[PDB]
């Protein structure tokens, strides 16, 4: 995350961290065994961390918890990114408190202006890297599909959304993907790509969770 | 000769270590991919990259 803040320890119970020897993704607990993140983050051995602020001490909050099935969207494009969604099968189920706990699926489609709340370990610097040890926030408004479209011609589909600053300067990016974005208490997208990270006119592109409840919730439920 | 080619992190936001070949130190180095759109100079271990592009 460019141009964040530190969040605070567990302010953000339901941001996970996949880990496959180091931290390489984000992703969203969405009940007690199963996890929302991006297709592209789809790696063989994930270790999903539950209850981290610094991802590289021990502080005592933590459930360390393989992933037993990792099931990427079925229609998933590596080209063109349509579809970055994939669900991650705890291998047992955590232990929900108040600083571990699931986040809202939507409703219904958040709206352009919408405020949100992004969150993420990844890079924080826009030329260079910097990699934080707590995890970041960062408040963006949703942008109208009109204006995506004019700062990604012919990329975006109707299962992406931009949000974001036009004037640069706060983003997510490498670290953050999967990550979520969290509207109104409800899950309403994933951290999924971008043009650089923080440039004006180039706002970051996640995935329009609102497209997908239906089959998140069925695909949970026969697996 | 793809070997040759600068490492490409691509537009995605994932921060996976892989390799690529460096042809100026005459080795495979790590760099940090971003999880989609790879370019053939990304390979997932040290041992593949030596294999595929060593003494490019
Ligand atoms: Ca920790």
């Amino acid at each position: 995350i460019v141009g964040g803040y530190t969040c605070g320890a567990n302010t953000v119970p339901y941001q996970v961290s996949l880990n496959s020897g180091y931290h390489f993704c984000g992703g969203s607990l969405i009940n007690s065994q199963w996890v929302v993140s991006a297709a592209h983050c789809y790696k063989s051995g994930i270790q999903v961390r539950l209850g981290e602020d610094n991802i590289n001490v021990v502080e005592g909050n933590e459930q360390f918890i393989s992933a037993s099935k990792s099931i990427v969207h079925p229609s998933y494009n590596s080209n063109t990114l349509n579809n970055d969604i994939m669900l991650i099968k705890l291998k047992s189920a955590a232990s929900l408190n108040s600083r571990v706990a699931s986040i809202s699926l939507p409703t219904s489609c958040a709206s352009a202006g919408t405020q949100c709340l992004i969150s993420g370990w990844g890079n924080t610097k826009s030329s260079g890297t910097s990699y934080p040890d707590v995890l970041k926030c960062l408040k963006a408004p949703i942008l109208s599909d009109s204006s995506c479209k004019s700062a990604y011609p012919g990329q975006i589909t109707s299962n992406m959304f931009c949000a974001g600053y036009l004037e640069g300067g706060k983003d997510s990016c490498q670290g953050d993907s999967g990550g979520p974005v969290v509207c109104s208490g409800k899950l309403q997208g994933i951290v999924s790509w971008g043009s650089g990270c923080a440039q004006k006119n180039k706002p970051g592109v996640y995935t329009k969770v609102c497209n997908y409840v239906s089959w998140i919730k069925q695909t949970i439920a026969s697996n | 000769d793809f070997c040759l080619e600068p490492p490409y992190t691509g537009p995605c936001f994932a921060r996976i270590i892989r390799y690529f070949y460096n042809a100026k130190a005459g080795l495979c180095q790590t760099f940090v991919y971003g999880g989609c759109r790879a370019k053939r100079n990304n390979f997932k271990s040290a041992e593949d990259c030596l294999r595929t592009c060593g003494g490019a």
